[PDB]
C-alpha cells in the first residue's frame, strides 16, 4: 500500500534518533557487562563490537525496518542488563572458536565446493 | 497520518539468516515437472521455489550422508509466478524463473486408426 | 521352558551372551556398503 | 560361510570389507567387527526345490498370517524353476 | 466454430471432434484412465474412463467419444464412481500382491487410482492368475503377472519406434502380451515403454530394487549424451545419482528420451578423475595436490606462448569452461583453439550461426511437407529427431528421403544412391527429386555434420546449400519457412562455435603445439605422435579414457550431473543444467579450475563467480545467456554466395554413417564406454539372446 | 477402528490376502491419508484443564 | 594494433539497428571477402544496444555503440578499426 | 444409517449462521467476511484494525459473552502479500458456543497488542512475536518466550530451515558453550509424499 501503517518514527530522522539513544543505552552498559559477567575481553573490545553490529545495519533506509531494529536491540539490552544470558550468549556475539573462513577465491577454490 | 516509502521492501535485516545464505544463493521459481512414471497431473498445479544443491559427503561412521547446508531441505510453495518473485526479491535471494510448460491441446480420433488411405492406420489392437 | 520348549531353528545362537559392552568383545558400528565411485587406475607402463 | 580378506577381517554377507589402506581399520582394534555368521543366501540354496503337479501354484511363506503376503507362481517354463520371491522358495512340476 | 458443450454444468467452449476426457481436462478435471496417452493412440480398452452424460443411459469412454452440442459431462456422477470402482475391482481382483516387491511401489498409477477412484475391500474368493515372465532384453525387466493388458506398450512400439515385435498372443483372460519368441526388444528407445507401462510389470533392470520413488530428490536438468538437449531429470538420494527420468518439453523432447540418455549414468561411477595427477621422476602418474598440479601447469603457460598453445575441446564441455579457456588461452596471444569436430571454414564459416544451426527447429519438422536427409543416421546421431521425423511421417505422409547409405530408419523413405554425385545432380535439376522439392511447399534439407567430417566437407556443404537455393528461387521468396539445415551430433559443438572456437584440430595438425589442454577430449584426434617430442599436455576431465592415459598433468572436472553448465543443442537452443550431486574427491568445476589456474599464472580472469561467467558469455554470445529462445536471423543468402566463391570437386567414395548399428549407437562418447549398462546392452546385441 | 481401509489400517490377514488392503496398507504407511483443507480447533477436558488443538 | 577478431552484436525486430542489419544484407559479402581469415562473429542481442566488439593481441578488446548506425555509419566504423586509425 | 460417517448438526450450523450474520450486521466497519464450516465452527474474517473492537464487542455484548481467549496463535503463508494469519479462539460459557476471528499481518506492520481485553493475550502475544516476528503495539512485556537468550530469526516462519542455522557445544578451549554453523552428521531426508491424483473434487479450483 502507498499509505503504509507506521510503527512509530514517522520518517527517517526520528527513526536516527531512535538508533543514537538505543547507541547511547548500550555504550554506556558495556562496563556494566564487563564487570558483572565477569568477561576477560577490554571494555574497548565491547564498544568496538557494538559498534560493529550497529554498522552492519547502516544500509537500511525503511524507517519501520529501522524501528524493528531499534526494538530488537533494546530487548537484546534488557537481556544483558537484567543478567538474563550467561557469558555464553556475549561471548557468542564473538564467535570466538571459529576457524577463520578463507574469503579469496583461490582460498575458497582449495578447500571445498563453496561458492 | 500514514507515511509513504517510495523504495524496494527488504527484510533481509530481520530474517535473521546468515549473510553467506543470503548472499551466494540462488532459488529456483519454477512449476515442477510431472512425474514421468505417473500420468496424473495433480502435483504441476502450484509453483515450487527450491535453493541450490550444496555439497553431501559420507560420514566416516555408518557412512550416512552428511551436510552443512541448512537450506537443503527447504521447499516453499507459491499459488503464482508473481508471489513468488515477490517473496524471493523481499528475502533478498538471487532467484531464477522459469515459465510454466503445459501440454499444447492435441487431437484425437479413435476413427484415425482405420484410416482407408492414410498412415495412421493401426497394425493391431 | 521346562514344560513347553520353543521350537528349534538352524540358526537361533546354542549359547546366550549378556551385555558385553565394555569388553573387547562389544559391538563396533560400520558401513556395510561398498565403494560407490571407482577411481580411475593409471598405467603402470609410461608412455614416453 | 565366512570369509576372510586379505587383512584378515571378515567379509559380511553384503561383500563389505575395509581396504589394506583404509584408516577406519583402527575402529576395531582392541575390539571385534559385528559379523553375522548365518548367510541367507547359502541358507537358502540349501534349501530344496519343492515338486507340484500344477500349472500355478500359490506361496505365503507358511504359518498363515505370519507368513509374507500370498503370490502365485507360474510353473510352464521347463527350464528353470519358479521362485517366491518373498521367501526365495523354489517350485518346480514334475518333468520326465 | 467451436461448440458448447458442459462439464457438471459449467460451460466450455470445445473444437468439433474434441473428446469428453479433453473437454473435462479443459475445464480442469482429470479422468482416470489406464490405457489412454495423449502422444499414443486411442485404444479405449481399461475402460477405467467410463463417465456419465446426463440423459445418457449408458456411460460413455470418456478416452473415445468425442463430443456433441450440448452434452453435460457428470464426472463425479453415481453412475461414473460405480464404473471407476467396478473396473478398479476387476483389475484388483485379477492383479497379484506384489507392492513391497514391486519397483513401481510408491508411484503406482493403479495404487493411485485405486485409493482415488476403487473400493477399499476384496471380493475376489478364488485363486488369482500367475503368467510366465518373459525376456526381452538387459534393460526391460518384465514381471508379466502384474501387466493389465492395456497395450500401452505394443502401441507405443509399433507406433513411435517403428518396431511392430510386440503384441498380444492368445485370446480371453489368457491373453499375455509379449513377443511369442524369444527376441530381445532393442531399440534406442526402449526405456519409454518404461515409463508409460502404468504397473510394475515393465520396470527398469539397472534401477531395480535400488530405491523408492518418495526418497528421490529431482534435480531438473538437460542432456549431454547426444545434440539434441533432451530435457531430463536426475533422481538421486543421498547424495548419489539414482535414476534418470524423461521431462515434457514439446518442442525438443517430447516426454521421451533415448536409452543412452536414460541407461549411461551408472558410467559416472566408474573411471572417474577425483584427484590432481603429475607424473614423477619414473613416468608414472601420481596424486598430488591442487596447488603442486596448477603450479606446474601456469610455469609451462608463463614459459611458452603464441601459437604454440593449443586446447583441444571435447564433446560434453560446457559454454562457461570453453569461455574460460578461450580467454586464457588469449591472456598469452596463443590461439590454437580447436575442437574435435570438423566444420567447414569456407566462406561464412561460423561467422553465421544460420550456418550451422538446424534452421527449422525440431518442432518445425511437424509443419514440413518434403524432407531430405543428407550423409546421416538420425536413428543414432539424434534418435529424438529421428522419432519427430516418424511421427511427421506418420502424422502427415512426410515424404522423407536419405542420400546414401540404406540405413534401418524406422519408417519407408526414398533411397538415393550413396554418393554426393546425387547430390550435385539434384542442385542441377536431372534428378526428378529436382521437381519433387520444386512442388514441395515446405522442403527441408538436413545435411548430417557426420558427413562434414569426410575430406570434402566443404564441397559436400556447399552442394547442398546450391540444392536449397535452387528450392528458395523456384519456390516463393516469402515466408519465415528455412530449408537448409546441419544436424550435429555432439553437445558442446554448437556452443563452441557460437563463442568462436575453429571447428577440427586441423590447427593444431598445421602448427604443433609447445602446450595442449586437452578439455574433456577424448575422441583421440590428436596423439603424441602428432605432437612434437616433449609435449607438454593438461587433461581436464571427468573420465580417464584418453587424455587422462597420454596426458603429463592430469586435472579432475565435474559432469553434467555435478555441474551447473550450459549447453546449446543442435537447432541453437540454450539450456543449464543444475546441480544434482557434487563432484567426487577433489574434483572441481571446470571454469573454476580454469580460473585458478589463471590466477596462479598471473593472468587472472576478471570473473569469479558462475553469474560473473555467464556475463562473460553475454559479451561474448548473447544467444548463449538467452536459454529457452531459439528464433534467430537467417543469412542464407550470405552463406550461400560465400560458398559459391571457392569450390573442390567432390570424393568418389560413399556416404557412409559412423554409427551404422544399435551397437555403435550403444558405444559413442566417455560416459558410455564407461557405464557397464551400455557393455551389456553391446554384448546383448551383438552376440543375441 | 472405523471400517474404512482408505483411513485406518486393515487387518494383518486382510493385508496378506486382499490385493486391495495390501494396497491401502502401502499407501497408509508410506503416504498417509490425505486429510480435506479446512481448519478446526478441538478441545478436550485433559486433566490439567483444558487441553486443544488447532 | 595487431587485430584479432570482430564481433556484431544486432537485435532482430528493435529499430535501432535497422543500420547495422542493412550493412549484413547488402555488405557483409564484401567485407568478408576481403578479409577471408578474419574471423566476424554475428550475434543477436534481446534489449540492449547493438556493438562492436574488437579482440586484439593478448585478449584486449573493444567495444563500440552502433545504436541508430546507418548502413554507412556501419562501414566506415569497421573500416576505422580494420584501419586502426 | 453411515456408521463410518460423521453426523450433520443442522440446528448448530443454522444457530451459528444466524449469529454470524448478527455479529456482521453489528459491526460493518471491520467484519470482512463471515463462514461457518460444515462441522459447525464459525469464522471471522475482519481488518486488522479492529481488533480491540471486535473482540471488546464479543467478550462484552450480553448476546456474545466470550469470556475466555481459548487460544491466539499465527499461521504463515508466504503466498500471500499479508503472510502472516492472526487466529483468535474464544469460548463463551454463558451461550456454551466458541467464535473464532481471523486478522492478516505482514511483517512490518504492528497488530494493535489486546491484553487489555484478555489477560491470556500477554504471553499468547509474546509467543506469536516470538515464533512469526509480529510485532504487537501496546504489549507490557513483549520479548521472545521460547527461543534461546539472542536466538536470531524466527522459527515457525515457513522460509525458516527446519535444523537453523546454529548448534551448540561445549568448547574445552574457552570453557563455556558455543554456538557454531549447524552441520548434521544425517541430513533430514525430505520426502515427496503428495500423490499426483486429486483426492478431493469437492475442493478443485479454477485452472485460471
Ligand atoms: S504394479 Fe502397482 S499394484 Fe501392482 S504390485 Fe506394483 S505397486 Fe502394487
Ligand atoms: S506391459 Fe505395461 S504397458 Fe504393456 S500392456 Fe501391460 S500394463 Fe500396459
Ligand atoms: S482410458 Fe478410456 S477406456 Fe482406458
Ligand atoms: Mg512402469
Ligand atoms: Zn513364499
Amino acid at each position: 500500500g502507498t499509505s503504509v501503517k507506521p510503527i512509530f518514527s514517522r520518517d527517517m530522522n526520528e527513526a536516527k534518533r531512535r538508533v543514537r539513544e538505543l547507541y547511547r543505552a548500550w555504550y554506556r552498559e558495556v562496563p556494566n557487562t564487563v564487570h558483572l559477567f565477569q568477561l576477560d575481553i577490554s571494555v574497548k573490545q565491547g564498544r568496538d563490537k557494538v559498534r560493529e553490529m550497529f554498522m552492519k545495519n547502516a544500509h537500511v533506509t525503511d524507517p519501520r525496518v529501522v524501528d524493528l531494529l531499534v526494538i530488537k536491540g533494546k530487548m537484546e539490552l534488557e537481556e544483558t542488563i537484567n543478567v538474563w544470558k550467561q557469558r555464553t550468549h556475549i561471548m557468542r556475539f564473538f564467535h570466538e572458536t571459529e576457524a577463520p573462513r578463507p574469503t579469496d577465491f583461490l582460498s575458497k577454490f582449495y578447500v571445498g565446493h563453496d561458492p | 497520518q500514514l507515511i509513504a516509502v517510495d523504495e524496494k521492501l527488504d527484510i533481509t535485516t530481520l530474517t535473521g539468516v546468515p549473510e553467506e545464505h543470503i548472499k551466494t544463493r540462488k532459488v529456483r521459481i519454477f512449476v515442477p515437472a510431472r512425474n514421468n512414471m505417473q500420468s496424473g497431473v495433480n502435483n504441476t498445479k502450484k509453483w515450487k521455489m527450491e535453493f541450490d544443491t550444496r555439497e553431501r559427503w559420507e560420514n566416516p561412521l555408518m557412512g550416512w550422508s552428511s551436510t552443512a547446508d541448512p537450506l537443503s531441505n527447504l521447499v516453499l510453495t507459491f499459488s503464482t509466478k508473481e508471489d513468488a518473485v515477490a517473496f524471493a526479491e523481499k528475502n533478498g535471494w538471487s532467484f531464477d524463473v522459469e515459465e510454466r510448460k503445459v501440454p499444447k491441446p492435441k487431437s484425437k480420433s479413435y476413427g484415425a486408426n482405420f484410416s482407408w488411405n492414410k498412415r495412421t492406420r493401426v497394425s493391431t489392437k | 521352558p521346562t514344560t513347553k520348549p520353543p521350537t528349534a531353528r538352524k540358526y537361533i545362537w546354542t549359547n546366550h551372551k549378556f551385555n558385553v559392552s565394555g569388553t573387547p568383545q562389544q559391538y563396533v558400528p560400520y558401513s556395510t556398503t561398498r565403494k560407490k565411485i571407482q577411481e580411475w587406475v593409471p598405467p603402470s607402463t609410461p608412455y614416453k | 560361510g565366512v570369509r576372510t580378506s586379505p587383512t584378515g577381517e571378515k567379509v559380511t554377507h553384503t561383500g563389505q570389507a575395509y581396504d589394506d589402506g583404509d584408516y577406519r581399520r583402527v575402529r576395531f582394534s582392541d575390539r571385534q567387527k559385528e559379523v553375522n555368521e548365518n548367510f541367507a543366501i547359502d541358507l537358502i540354496a540349501e534349501q530344496p526345490v519343492s515338486e507340484v503337479g500344477s500349472r500355478v501354484i500359490s506361496c505365503d511363506g507358511g504359518g498363515g498370517a505370519l507368513g509374507h503376503p500370498r503370490v502365485y507362481i507360474n510353473l510352464d517354463k521347463e527350464t528353470k524353476t519358479g521362485t517366491c520371491g518373498y521367501c526365495g522358495l523354489q517350485f518346480r512340476q514334475p518333468h520326465h | 466454430n467451436l461448440i458448447e458443450v458442459f462439464v457438471d454444468g459449467q460451460s466450455v467452449m470445445v473444437e468439433p471432434g474434441t473428446t469428453v476426457l479433453q473437454a473435462c481436462e479443459k475445464v480442469g478435471m482429470q479422468i482416470p484412465r489406464f490405457c489412454y496417452h495423449e502422444r499414443l493412440s486411442v485404444a479405449g480398452n481399461c475402460r477405467m474412463c467410463l463417465v456419465e452424460i446426463e440423459k445418457a443411459p449408458k456411460v460413455v469412454a470418456a478416452c473415445a467419444m468425442p463430443v456433441m452440442k450440448g452434452w453435460n459431462i457428470l464426472t463425479n456422477s453415481e453412475k461414473s464412481k460405480k464404473a471407476r470402482e467396478g473396473v478398479m475391482e476387476f483389475l484388483l481382483a485379477n492383479h497379484p500382491l506384489d507392492c513391497p516387491i514391486c519397483d513401481q511401489g510408491g508411484e503406482c498409477d493403479l495404487q493411485d487410482q485405486s485409493m482415488m477412484f476403487g473400493s477399499d475391500r476384496s471380493r475376489f474368493l478364488e485363486g488369482k492368475r500367475a503368467v510366465e515372465d518373459k525376456n526381452i532384453g538387459p534393460l526391460v525387466k518384465t514381471i508379466m503377472t502384474r501387466c493389465i493388458q492395456c497395450t500401452r506398450c505394443i502401441r507405443f512400439a509399433s507406433e513411435i519406434a517403428g518396431v511392430d515385435d510386440l503384441g498380444t498372443t492368445g485370446r480371453g483372460n489368457d491373453m499375455q502380451v509379449g513377443t511369442y519368441i524369444e527376441k530381445m526388444f532393442m531399440s534406442e528407445l526402449s526405456g519409454n515403454i518404461i515409463d508409460i507401462c502404468p504397473v510394475g510389470a515393465l520396470t527398469s533392470k539397472p534401477y531395480a530394487f535400488t530405491a523408492r520413488p518418495w526418497e528421490t530428490r529431482k534435480t531438473e536438468s538437460i542432456d549431454v549424451m547426444d545434440a539434441v538437449g533432451s530435457n531430463i531429470v536426475v533422481s538421486t538420494r543421498t547424495g548419489e545419482v539414482m535414476r534418470i527420468l524423461p521431462r515434457m518439453h514439446e518442442d525438443i523432447n517430447e516426454e521421451w528420451i533415448s536409452d543412452k540418455t536414460r541407461f549411461a549414468y551408472d558410467g559416472l561411477k566408474r573411471q572417474r578423475l577425483t584427484q590432481p595427477m603429475i607424473r614423477n621422476e619414473k613416468g608414472l602418474l601420481t596424486y598430488t595436490t591442487w596447488e603442486d598440479a596448477l603450479s606446474r601447469v601456469a610455469g609451462m603457460l608463463q614459459s611458452f606462448q603464441g601459437n604454440d598453445v593449443a586446447a583441444i575441446a571435447g564433446g560434453l564441455v560446457d559454454a562457461e569452461a570453453l569461455v574460460a579457456l578461450k580467454d586464457l588461452l588469449n591472456r598469452v596471444d596463443s590461439d590454437s583453439l580447436c575442437t574435435e569436430e570438423v566444420f567447414p571454414t569456407a566462406g561464412a564459416g561460423t561467422d553465421l550461426r544460420s550456418n550451422y544451426l538446424l534452421n527449422t527447429t525440431i518442432a518445425g519438422v511437424e509443419e514440413a511437407d518434403v524432407i531430405l536427409l543428407v550423409g546421416t543416421n538420425p536413428r543414432f546421431e539424434a534418435p529424438l529427431f529421428n522419432a519427430r521425423i516418424r511421427k511427421s511421417w506418420l502424422h502427415n505422409d512426410l515424404k522423407v528421403a536419405l542420400i546414401g547409405s540404406p540405413v534401418d530408419l524406422t519408417y519407408r523413405y526414398d533411397h538415393l544412391g550413396d554418393s554426393p554425385k546425387i547430390l550435385q545432380d539434384i542442385a542441377s535439376g536431372n534428378h526428378p527429386f529436382s521437381q519433387i522439392l520444386k512442388e514441395a511447399k515446405k522442403p527441408m534439407v538436413v545435411l548430417g555434420s557426420s558427413a562434414l567430417q569426410r575430406s570434402d566437407g566443404t564441397a559436400i556443404l556447399a552442394a547442398v546449400s546450391n540444392i536449397a537455393q535452387n528450392i528458395r528461387l523456384s519456390s516463393g521468396v516469402t515466408g519465415d519457412w528455412k530449408v537448409m539445415n546441419i544436424l550435429h551430433r555432439i553437445a558442446s559443438q554448437v556452443a563452441a562455435l557460437d563463442l568462436g572456437y575453429k571447428p577440427g584440430v586441423e590447427a593444431i595438425r598445421k602448427n604443433p603445439p609447445k602446450v595442449l589442454f586437452l578439455l574433456g577430449a577424448d575422441g583421440g584426434c590428436i596423439t603424441r605422435q602428432d605432437l612434437p617430442k616433449d609435449c607438454f599436455i593438461i587433461y581436464q576431465g571427468h573420465h580417464g579414457d584418453v587424455g587422462a592415459p597420454m596426458a603429463d598433468v592430469i586435472l579432475p572436472g565435474a559432469a553434467y550431473t555435478e555441474k551447473s553448465a550450459t549447453y546449446v543443442n543442435t537447432e541453437g537452443r540454450a539450456q543449464q543444467t543444475k546441480v544434482a550431486v557434487t563432484p567426487p574427491g577433489l574434483a572441481r568445476e571446470d571454469w573454476k579450475i580454469i580460473r585458478a589456474l589463471s590466477e596462479i599464472a598471473g593472468m587472472t580472469l576478471p570473473y569469479d563467480t558462475l553469474d560473473q561467467v555467464r556475463s562473460r558469455l553475454e559479451e561474448v554470445s548473447p544467444n548463449l545467456v538467452r536459454y529457452d529462445d531459439v528464433e534467430g536471423a537467417n543469412y542464407f543468402q550470405q552463406a550461400n554466395e560465400l560458398s559459391k566463391l571457392v569450390n573442390q570437386q567432390l570424393l568418389a567414395d560413399p556416404l557412409v554413417p559412423p554409427q551404422l548399428t544399435i551397437k555403435d549407437f550403444y558405444m559413442t562418447d566417455s560416459i558410455s564406454r564407461a557405464s557397464q549398462t551400455m557393455a551389456k546392452c553391446v554384448k546383448a546385441v551383438t552376440e543375441g539372446i | 477402528k472405523v471400517d474404512d481401509a482408505k483411513v485406518s489400517p486393515p487387518k494383518r490377514a486382510e493385508m496378506k490376502t486382499s490385493m486391495e488392503s495390501l494396497i491401502h496398507h502401502f499407501k497408509l504407511y508410506t503416504e498417509g491419508y490425505q486429510v480435506p483443507p479446512g481448519a478446526t480447533y478441538t478441545a478436550i477436558e485433559a486433566p490439567k484443564g483444558e487441553f486443544g488443538v488447532y | 594494433l595487431g587485430l584479432r577478431e570482430i564481433r556484431i552484436h544486432l537485435c532482430q525486430r528493435s529499430p535501432g539497428s535497422q543500420g547495422v542489419r542493412d550493412f549484413i544484407e547488402k555488405r557483409y559479402v564484401e567485407l568478408k571477402k576481403a578479409n577471408p581469415d578474419l574471423p566476424i562473429l554475428i550475434r543477436e542481442c534481446s534489449d540492449v544496444q547493438p556493438k562492436l566488439w574488437a579482440r586484439y593481441a593478448f585478449g584486449q578488446e573493444k567495444n563500440v555503440s552502433l545504436n541508430n548506425f546507418s548502413a554507412d555509419q556501419v562501414t566506415r566504423t569497421l573500416e576505422n578499426v580494420l584501419s586502426g586509425k | 444409517t453411515r456408521p463410518t460417517i460423521r453426523p450433520r448438526n443442522d440446528v448448530v450450523h443454522k444457530q451459528l449462521s444466524a449469529f454470524g450474520q448478527y455479529v456482521a450486521e453489528i459491526l460493518p466497519k471491520y467484519v470482512q467476511q463471515v463462514q461457518v464450516s460444515c462441522f459447525n465452527e464459525l469464522e471471522i474474517f475482519i481488518h486488522p484494525d479492529g481488533v480491540i473492537p471486535v473482540l471488546t464487542f464479543l467478550r462484552d455484548h450480553t448476546n456474545a459473552q466470550f469470556k475466555s481467549l481459548a487460544d491466539l496463535t499465527a499461521v504463515d503463508v508466504p503466498t500471500r502479500q499479508n503472510r502472516f494469519e492472526i487466529v483468535y479462539n474464544l469460548l463463551s460459557l454463558r451461550f456454551n458456543s466458541r467464535i473464532r476471528v481471523k486478522t492478516y499481518t505482514d511483517e512490518l506492520t504492528p497488530i494493535e497488542s489486546s491484553v487489555t481485553v484478555y489477560k491470556a493475550a500477554n504471553w499468547y502475544e509474546r509467543e506469536i512475536w516470538d515464533m512469526f516476528g509480529v510485532f504487537f503495539a501496546n504489549h507490557p512485556d513483549l520479548r521472545r518466550i521460547l527461543t534461546d537468550y539472542g536466538f536470531e530469526g524466527h522459527p515457525f516462519r515457513k522460509d525458516f530451515p527446519l535444523s537453523g542455522y546454529v548448534e551448540l557445544r561445549y568448547d574445552d578451549e574457552v570453557k563455556r558453550v558455543v554456538a557454531e554453523p549447524v552441520e548434521l552428521a544425517q541430513e533430514f531426508r525430505k520426502f515427496d509424499l503428495n500423490s499426483p491424483w486429486e483426492a478431493f473434487p469437492a475442493y478443485r479450483q479454477p485452472p485460471e
